[PDB]
């Protein structure tokens, strides 16, 4: 396949390596009853054991030789080859929680940075603000977006400053 | 001696000659603050550094600072 | 200098509080060469919330 | 001080004391007389030695002993 | 007060030992010496750089000679495989028979060292063949070391002391050395290769004696002459060319046909006579360019203060630099350093890649002893670069000439520079670790269906487009459609294609999920030592907590335990933190390296690719397994060739632990120690009688945080280098 | 003084609950030569259920050194 990789659901290691776990599996089994507590569960873990191998075939994952899975990081390849489901959108989903914690953190910040006691706010928290913050934090994007637009998120030239610079 | 230099913002708090342990220091008339007094370091062979001064003096870009320079019997104050 | 209470702008470049804003407590009539009183809310590296200038250093803002 | 006396006991004890009965049959079989007054005696045949089971204990209900010698490093 | 210090006065009058320890530790510190004048410092930098030059000779003739003494070269000509070289005789009276016997096996009826140091191979490839030739080179080498020795007084002496516009001229020399010392260097480096080496390489012996007596080439210099230059490429060696002998020969004499000798496995001596060959016209043809005493040629401060870009995006551009830099030499300096690092690290990245020297790639105890050599050389460099950058910018900076110029607007945005910096290093380490911990448990738990493993898609890719289709990607260079490929299908494509298909050679090796977590985790260590480095050069100024820390030099102890506590604030001391990263940064370079290339020459690459993904793995299969052989040097029952070996592994061992004691306590304390013990010293009876000189107390804290990284670092390279070499030689 | 003194019980009836209702003692009581003392157990969650050794006594779990086990059967 791509790069020279085969599908999962075919790879020759893949196989073998599940008959020796199986192997291995039933080989710890037979030395339990069949009604123990400790029998249903080994035999709920092949079973999900099972499951797991399933689902991995049926993503269509690549694995060479060593049979592990692995995964593919370029827009055009993942998305020509139908393999957008392992990275782009993890990392969409992760920049979008990210960028959501930290808007609804410097709001936080500063409506409570201009107040009459900003250790206090700091080292206590109000919980209604707090509460309503988090249930605005929500389109932080197009806020976001539309404070550059209007260039108020960045700050004019009076921070403090070392001597030379 | 270890070098010892005042400034102008000298408020004569005494707060130097106030830690100073070697009496490297005393306070002289002066006109420049209200207190009309500037600190002075008259016997710098007998600090040794210990920064007690410079630690003390609350002048926001300090007032009256330390530097070190070489060593003697006099100076280091070892008692051997 | 200013009257009391006002809101200046400390520029002394050693400052700790340099290219910062701190409220004067009071300014000396007389003529010492640093009449100004700054208080502030946020301590230096030595725990003092308030410092001395001279006119110049600070700007009314 | 500590570490090295508990060192020194552990080495007696597996070397010297320990083994199941037959004679006796001591877990080290007793090389402790000889390689423990030189250092890299010490190193390798104590320790390096019986660094194995702790080092390959994966896959097995001591796997978190491995992973916890790892985290402590 | 006794001369100790003699350039630093003060100290002469110092009556404790820290007179010793100083007056040793500043005395190349010119700069801050007595007296010192500007010609003078030149003169005595001159005077240095001949003493370097004595040193370098001296170190090589001395090998020279040992091995055309002691060497089993002559034999080891003839099989360069099962012919260990020999490195020096051994000689101790403390050695029983065993270490003798066991000593005396390796070389020939003696113990002795087996060099591990490429020069055989190097100077068997350029010909070089009987003892008595290498005593010839030896001799030559020490009367060249002399004569630089004898040039050094003779220039110290008065009416040769230079003067100082001949010292400060830029244009003259820059011509000179990119004329004279580049060009015609390699011009004559060709000169030897084609009229003697080669030869050689057709078992054509070609000494001074007869050299004037054999055309290199069938026609004299007639096709050049002629501007048939294509002659000379004509019948090359052969595939099957027996290396130094007649058989397989060819007549080319400068080829270019890529691809490796078959049986060499060592790239084509033609090829090299042609690029030295190349290079030499390049550089005398660039020596050209600027203008001493003729009026044409350039104007170096026209060109800087034209090369100035409107919309004043910089600025003054280039404004004051032509002097900032022709004045001060710490800026000299730091670039001259930073410039070799760099070429240290590329020579050691082409020279496993590319092995130029005859059966080189055989002997993988040379391939891994050279290659990690090199690097820890050019990793020490750079650190030197950086800090002699930050001195610079302490001693000799000014800010009116600089001023307004993209100088100065670096220490403008220096804030936003160091946090970026900090961020990205930051993000790499938080993700490579937590991935690299995340195959650990996946591992742990027997899932290894389960951990991650990605692909370096960006390398295949560009491999492929050098031509290596294995993966099938398939393009302009593995892709025969392509223009170039069919463009320079004919020259050296051929030997190109085949060499990188083979995956036997370093050519280019295979890749996967390993090598993309290692290039990760090295990329990190680079950032922040980099970002460590700079915000320690650039800090020397002023800091917002010392504004004025430029008024104190570039090395001081603290500040006091006021303000807060003034631990370690010098640059000084932002260098001596900044080693520790460097090392672990060549270290983990150095570790991956070896064990890929281990895994190569055993064959179970797939060991390699499977147990580098998980850090368990990485310790339990590659230190712990191959520490087995070392440990065993020796033991109750006997001992072999490596319990030397065993021994250098515990010593470094040693020296580490020790200088750690060094590291962490401090002075105070040991202070107080030593009163107490003076006082028992003195008042003890019959011993007061004997009274010391210079007093004792302890350490300064720089002079012990100093001691203490030297014995560190000693300690760690020690270690590493004993198991490496143990573990190659006595496997392999 | 007081507070020490609680923590210390309230850990002490922690330990002897986790013997009474999830060890294998009366089966190590029953034999205790080939029986180990196991009271700890692990859930059957991501993968963390690997460790529940078989310790005998047709039971699963972690071995504990403390021995407890020893000492109740001397009382
Ligand atoms: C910047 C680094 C980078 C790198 C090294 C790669 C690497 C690759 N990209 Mg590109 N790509 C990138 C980022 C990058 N991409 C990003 C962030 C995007 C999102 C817009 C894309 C979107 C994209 C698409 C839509 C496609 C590729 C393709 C490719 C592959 C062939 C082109 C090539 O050699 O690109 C080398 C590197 C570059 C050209 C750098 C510029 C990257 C920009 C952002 C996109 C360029 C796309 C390119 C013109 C497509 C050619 C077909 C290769 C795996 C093609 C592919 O899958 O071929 C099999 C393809 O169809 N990429
Ligand atoms: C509301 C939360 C919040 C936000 C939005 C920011 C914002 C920032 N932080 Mg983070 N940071 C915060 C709280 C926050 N920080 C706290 C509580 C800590 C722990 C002490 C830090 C410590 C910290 C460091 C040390 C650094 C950042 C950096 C950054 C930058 C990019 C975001 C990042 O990687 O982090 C930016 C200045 C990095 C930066 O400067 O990136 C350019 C950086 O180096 N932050
Ligand atoms: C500059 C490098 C160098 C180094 C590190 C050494 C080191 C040593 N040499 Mg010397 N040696 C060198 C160059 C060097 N040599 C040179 C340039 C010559 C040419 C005359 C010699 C000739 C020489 C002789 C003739 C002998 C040594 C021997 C020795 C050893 C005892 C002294 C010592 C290991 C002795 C030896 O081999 O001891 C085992 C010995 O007999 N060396
Ligand atoms: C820079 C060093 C150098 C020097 C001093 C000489 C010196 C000489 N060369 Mg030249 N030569 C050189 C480099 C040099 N060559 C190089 C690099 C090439 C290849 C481009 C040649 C190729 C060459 C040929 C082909 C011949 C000479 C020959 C000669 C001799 C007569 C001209 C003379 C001894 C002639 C001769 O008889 O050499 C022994 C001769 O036929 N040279
Ligand atoms: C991109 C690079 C570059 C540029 C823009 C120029 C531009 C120029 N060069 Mg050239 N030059 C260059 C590279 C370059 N050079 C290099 C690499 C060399 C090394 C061989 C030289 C060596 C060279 C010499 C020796 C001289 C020039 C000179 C000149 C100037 C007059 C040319 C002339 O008289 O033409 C008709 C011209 C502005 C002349 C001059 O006076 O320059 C200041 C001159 O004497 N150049
Ligand atoms: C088309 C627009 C354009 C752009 C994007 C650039 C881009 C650049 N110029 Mg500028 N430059 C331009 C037109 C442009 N230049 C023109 C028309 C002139 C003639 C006045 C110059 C003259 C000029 C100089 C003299 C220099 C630059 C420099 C630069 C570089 C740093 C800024 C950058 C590559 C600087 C640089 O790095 O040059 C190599 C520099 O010193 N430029
Ligand atoms: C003082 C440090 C040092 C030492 C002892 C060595 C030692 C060696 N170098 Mg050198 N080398 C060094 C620094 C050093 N090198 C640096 C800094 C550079 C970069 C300019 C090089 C670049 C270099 C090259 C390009 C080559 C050597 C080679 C060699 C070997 C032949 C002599 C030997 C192992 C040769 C080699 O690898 O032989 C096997 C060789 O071809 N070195
Ligand atoms: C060409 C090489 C070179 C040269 C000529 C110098 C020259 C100097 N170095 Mg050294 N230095 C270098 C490379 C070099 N260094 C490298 C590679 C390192 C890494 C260890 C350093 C790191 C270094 C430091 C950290 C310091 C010096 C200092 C010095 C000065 C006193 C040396 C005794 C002197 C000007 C000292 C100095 O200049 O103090 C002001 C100093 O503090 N050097
Ligand atoms: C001595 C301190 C201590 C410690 C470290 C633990 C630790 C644990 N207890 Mg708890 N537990 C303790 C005292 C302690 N327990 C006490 C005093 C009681 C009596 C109220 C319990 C009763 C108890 C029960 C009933 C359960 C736990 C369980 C657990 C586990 C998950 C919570 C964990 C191993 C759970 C467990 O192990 O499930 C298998 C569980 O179900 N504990
Ligand atoms: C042990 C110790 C001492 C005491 C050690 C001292 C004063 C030096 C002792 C030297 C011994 C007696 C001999 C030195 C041996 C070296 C191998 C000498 C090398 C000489 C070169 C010329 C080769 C300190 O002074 C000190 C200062 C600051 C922080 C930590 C410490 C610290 O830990
Ligand atoms: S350093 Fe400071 S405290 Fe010490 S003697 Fe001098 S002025 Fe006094
Ligand atoms: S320098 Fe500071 S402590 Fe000393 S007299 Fe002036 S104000 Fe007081």
């Amino acid at each position: 396949d791509i790069a020279g990789l085969t599908p999962c659901s075919e790879s020759k290691a893949y196989a073998k390596l599940e008959k020796k776990e199986l192997k291995t599996l039933e080989k710890r089994l037979k030395q339990y009853e069949a009604d123990s507590a400790p029998a249903v569960a080994l035999k709920a873990t092949m079973e999900r054991t099972k499951a797991r191998f399933a689902n991995y075939a049926k993503a269509g994952l690549l694995c060479g030789n060593d049979g592990l899975p692995h995964l593919i990081a370029d827009p055009g390849l993942a998305l020509k080859y139908g393999h957008a489901g392992e990275v782009f959108i993890p990392t969409f989903g992760f920049l979008y929680v990210a960028g959501y914690i930290g808007y609804v953190g410097r709001q936080y910040l500063i409506a409570v940075k201009g107040e009459a006691k900003p250790t206090d706010k700091e080292i206590i928290i109000d919980v209604p603000l707090a509460t309503k913050l988090a249930w605005q934090g929500a389109g932080w994007p197009l806020a976001a977006v539309q404070e550059l637009q209007r260039g108020t998120l960045l700050e004019k030239e009076e921070n403090i400053t070392v001597s030379p610079r | 001696a270890h070098i010892v230099k005042i400034y102008d913002t000298c408020i004569g708090c005494t707060q130097c000659v106030r830690a100073c342990p070697l009496d490297v220091l005393e306070m002289v008339p002066w006109d420049g603050c209200k207190a009309s007094q500037m600190a002075s370091a008259p016997r710098t062979e007998d600090c040794v550094g210990c920064k007690r001064c410079e630690t003390a003096c609350p002048t926001d870009f300090l007032s009256v600072r330390v530097y070190l320079g070489s060593e003697s019997t006099r100076s280091m104050g070892l008692s051997y | 200098g200013p009257k009391r209470g006002s809101l200046v702008k400390i520029l002394r470049p050693e400052s700790y509080w340099f290219n910062q804003v701190g409220k004067v407590v009071s300014v000396d009539q007389s003529g010492v060469r640093y009449p100004v009183v700054v208080r502030f809310e946020n301590q230096n590296y030595a725990g003092v919330t308030t410092n001395n200038y001279a006119l110049d250093e600070v700007v009314a803002a | 001080s500590l570490s090295i006396v508990i060192f020194h006991f552990s080495w007696k004890m597996q070397s010297d004391v320990w083994g199941t009965v037959t004679g006796v049959s001591h877990i080290t079989g007793g090389n402790f007389a000889q390689s423990a007054n030189t250092i890299n005696g010490w190193l390798r045949d104590f320790l390096w030695a019986q660094s194995s089971q702790v080092i390959q204990s994966y896959g097995s209900a001591l796997s978190a002993y491995g992973l916890i010698f790892l985290g402590a490093h | 007060t006794k001369l100790f210090p003699k350039f630093s006065q003060g100290l002469a009058q110092d009556p404790t030992t820290r007179r010793i320890w100083y007056g040793l530790a500043m005395a190349h510190d010119f700069e801050s010496h007595d007296g010192m004048t500007e010609e003078n410092l030149y003169q005595k930098i001159f005077a240095s750089h001949f003493g370097q030059l004595s040193i370098i000779f001296l170190w090589t003739s001395g090998n020279l000679f040992h091995v055309a003494w002691q060497g089993n070269f002559e034999q080891w000509v003839t099989d360069p495989v099962h012919i260990r070289p020999i490195a020096h005789a051994i000689w101790d009276p403390h050695f029983g028979q065993p270490a003798v016997e066991a000593f005396t096996r390796g070389g020939a009826s003696g113990p002795v060292n087996i060099s591990t140091s490429g020069v055989y191979q190097w100077w068997y490839t350029i010909g070089m063949r009987t003892n008595q030739d290498l005593y010839v080179g030896s001799v030559f080498l020490a009367l060249v070391s002399a004569i630089f020795l004898f040039a050094g007084w003779l220039h110290l002496q008065p009416n040769f002391q230079p003067s100082l516009s001949w010292f400060k001229d830029a244009e003259s020399r820059l011509n000179h050395h990119l004329s004279g010392l580049f060009g015609v260097s390699s011009l004559a480096w060709t000169g030897h290769l084609v009229h003697v080496a080669i030869p050689e390489s057709r078992g054509q012996h070609v000494g001074w004696d007869n050299f004037l007596s054999v055309l290199p080439h069938p026609q004299g210099l007639t096709p050049f002459f002629t501007g048939n230059w294509a002659a000379y490429a004509q019948s090359p060696d052969t595939a099957s060319h027996v290396f130094g002998t007649a058989q397989g020969s060819g007549q080319a004499i400068l080829t270019f046909l890529g691809g490796f000798h078959p049986q060499t496995q060592s790239l084509w001596l033609t090829d090299m006579a042609h690029h030295h060959l190349a290079i030499a016209v390049i550089f005398i043809v660039a020596g050209h360019m600027y203008r001493t005493n003729f009026g044409i040629g350039h104007r170096m401060q026209a060109i800087l203060e034209a090369h100035t870009p409107p919309s004043g995006s910089l600025g003054a551009g280039h404004k004051g630099l032509f002097d900032t830099v022709n004045n001060s030499l710490h800026f000299q300096l730091g670039l001259a350093l930073a410039s070799v690092g760099t070429i240290t690290s590329l020579v050691a990245q082409h020279m496993y890649s590319l092995p130029p020297y005859a059966f080189q790639a055989i002997d993988f105890t040379t391939q891994a002893a050279l290659y990690t050599h090199h690097q820890y050389i050019a990793g020490f460099i750079m650190c030197g670069a950086f800090a002699h950058g930050a001195i610079f910018f302490i001693r000799d900076y000014d800010p009116e000439q600089n001023k307004g110029n993209v100088l100065a607007r670096m220490l403008d945005h220096k804030e936003a520079l160091i946090s970026h910096l900090s961020w990205v290093s930051l993000f790499l380490g938080f993700h490579t670790l937590g991935l690299y911990v995340h195959n650990d448990v996946m591992q742990a738990f027997g899932t290894p269906e389960k951990q991650i493993l990605i692909e370096p898609v960006f390398a295949q890719w560009i491999q492929a487009a050098h031509g290596k289709a294995l993966y099938g990607f398939d393009f302009l260079l593995s892709s025969k459609t392509s223009a170039a490929f069919a463009n320079g299908q004919s020259l050296w494509l051929p030997g190109w294609l085949d060499a990188i298909n083979n995956n036997q050679n370093s050519l280019f090796l295979t890749i996967g999920p390993g090598d993309f977590l290692v290039h990760h985790a090295i990329a990190l260590g680079l950032h922040t030592t980099t970002l460590i480095l700079v915000k320690g050069a650039l800090d020397a100024r002023g800091s917002k907590l010392m504004p004025d820390k430029k008024d104190f030099g570039y090395s001081f102890p603290c500040d006091g335990p006021g303000r807060g506590g003034t631990c370690d604030i010098s640059a000084y001391d932002a260098f001596y933190l900044a080693v520790f990263w460097m090392l672990n940064t060549i270290g983990w370079v150095t570790f991956y390296w070896h064990w890929k290339h281990l895994t190569l020459w055993q064959g179970n690459v797939a060991q390699f690719d499977e147990s580098s993904t998980y850090l368990m793995g990485w310790l339990r299969d590659y230190l712990w397994l191959n520490s087995s052989q070392l440990i065993n040097g020796y033991n109750p029952f006997g001992m072999n060739s490596l319990s030397v070996w065993a021994w250098t592994f515990l010593f470094g061992h040693l020296i580490y632990a020790t200088g750690f004691m060094f590291l962490i306590s401090w002075r105070g304390y040991w202070q107080e120690l030593i009163e107490t013990l003076v006082w028992a010293h003195e008042k003890t009876p019959l011993a007061n009688l004997v009274y010391w000189k210079d007093k004792p107390v302890a350490l300064s804290i720089v002079q012990a945080r100093l001691v203490g990284l030297a014995h560190f670092s000693v300690g760690y390279i020690f270690t590493y280098a004993a198991f490496l070499i143990a573990s190659t030689s006595g496997r392999f | 003084h007081f507070g020490q003194l609680g923590i210390i019980f309230i850990w002490l009836s922690g330990m002897y609950f986790h013997g009474a209702r999830f060890s294998n003692y009366e089966a190590w009581l029953s034999d205790p030569t080939h029986i180990k003392p196991s009271a700890q157990v692990v859930w059957p969650i991501v993968g963390q259920e690997i460790l529940n050794g078989d310790v005998g006594g047709g039971f699963q779990g972690i071995q504990i050194t403390s021995g407890f086990f020893q000492l109740w059967r001397a009382s």
